[PDB]
């Protein structure tokens, strides 16, 4: 598709498209799957824990 | 036992082995106790740590 010229509006070039650079994302661990989701209805939540010897 | 020496048989001689050894022992023994009681004092109202009611 054409355009216009470098140094002169009554002539015209030729467009060919873009080129992209995008940014590198990693998301390693997010895909091992080592941290389960545990949706909660509160704003905090509680443990409790137990020992012995 | 031992090796017997060498002997002439007209200058003769003879061997004689040692008597046989007796011995005798004792043991003592070890002795564990352990003690433990329940009380229903810790039963009332006491929360089951993993739970809310």
């Amino acid at each position: 598709m054409l355009t216009n010229s470098e140094k002169s509006r009554f002539f015209l070039a030729d467009l060919t498209g873009e080129v992209q650079s995008i940014p590198n994302t990693y998301g390693y661990i997010s895909n091992l799957g080592l941290f389960r989701s545990a949706p909660i209805t509160q704003t905090t939540f509680l443990m409790d824990l137990t020992d012995w010897d | 036992v031992s090796l017997l020496d060498a002997v002439d048989r007209d200058s003769r001689k003879a061997e004689t082995s040692a008597p046989e050894r007796v011995r005798q022992i004792s043991f003592p023994m070890m002795y564990f106790k352990e003690v433990e009681s329940i009380t229903p004092d810790e039963i009332q109202g006491v929360r089951q740590p993993g739970t809310a009611n």
